[PDB]
């Protein structure tokens, strides 16, 4: 897997690779 | 949270899995 | 045909931009 | 009913994924 | 709605998303 | 069945792409 | 005839694309 | 233009519409 | 119906955060 | 078999993206 | 052809556009 | 090789086609 940084949409395209069959939640407040 | 953790430092496989339900 | 999967990767990324401040859940 | 649904069996404008925010 | 930075392509997807029915121009020049 | 909307999406990312510098204009 | 169409139900090469710019 | 305001500085959604037509 | 070419473009975009520091090869 | 076959007429896990790596 | 600047995902979605026919081999090893 | 060309430098068209098989 890779190792270093996801930023911007990508950091939400991979949550939907790793969870799949799960969901993800996304709460970027500070 | 979670831009914190992987945004700003390296992020990994089996822990954004954190963040799913 | 339309694919449960392969649609869910613009509606998670359309979701970010929509939602944006917030936050969103997703459950498929 | 479900943002799946409703916005991959037919398009979706940017009040309804509003619907489904957080 | 995103009220922060939209660089790359992400401009451009934005827009697909903010106009839609519409279409969009985009005219980069300096 | 061949979707509008979701193909679109692919089409203005790579009309980015390959016009670049000149520019576009899109029409649905 | 037009890019929507002439795109997306059948593939299309970077020179088609192209035509389409500005 | 398009870059200039969005990706320089912050964005907005009722305006980045008027880049519609 | 389900597109080669749409469906392929989250095919590399996934083998990039799956493979990631070990590099991958495509062919269709 | 192939990526292209198994990945697009079926939804794909995480662990058979490590199948076609390198 | 955009001539300026292509990471991250971007720089194996373009080599999915301007290979096409072909495929295309990506090795970042330093 | 293609990271340390085109994410550093400026890339072209007919040569990130040098890694097409
Ligand atoms: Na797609
Ligand atoms: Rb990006």
């Amino acid at each position: 897997f890779v190792n270093q940084h996801l930023c911007g949409s990508h950091l939400v395209e991979a949550l939907y690779l790793v969870c799949g069959e799960r969901g993800f939640f996304y709460t970027p407040k500070t | 949270g979670i831009v914190e953790q992987c945004c700003t430092s390296i992020c990994s496989l089996y822990q954004l899995e954190n963040y799913c339900n």
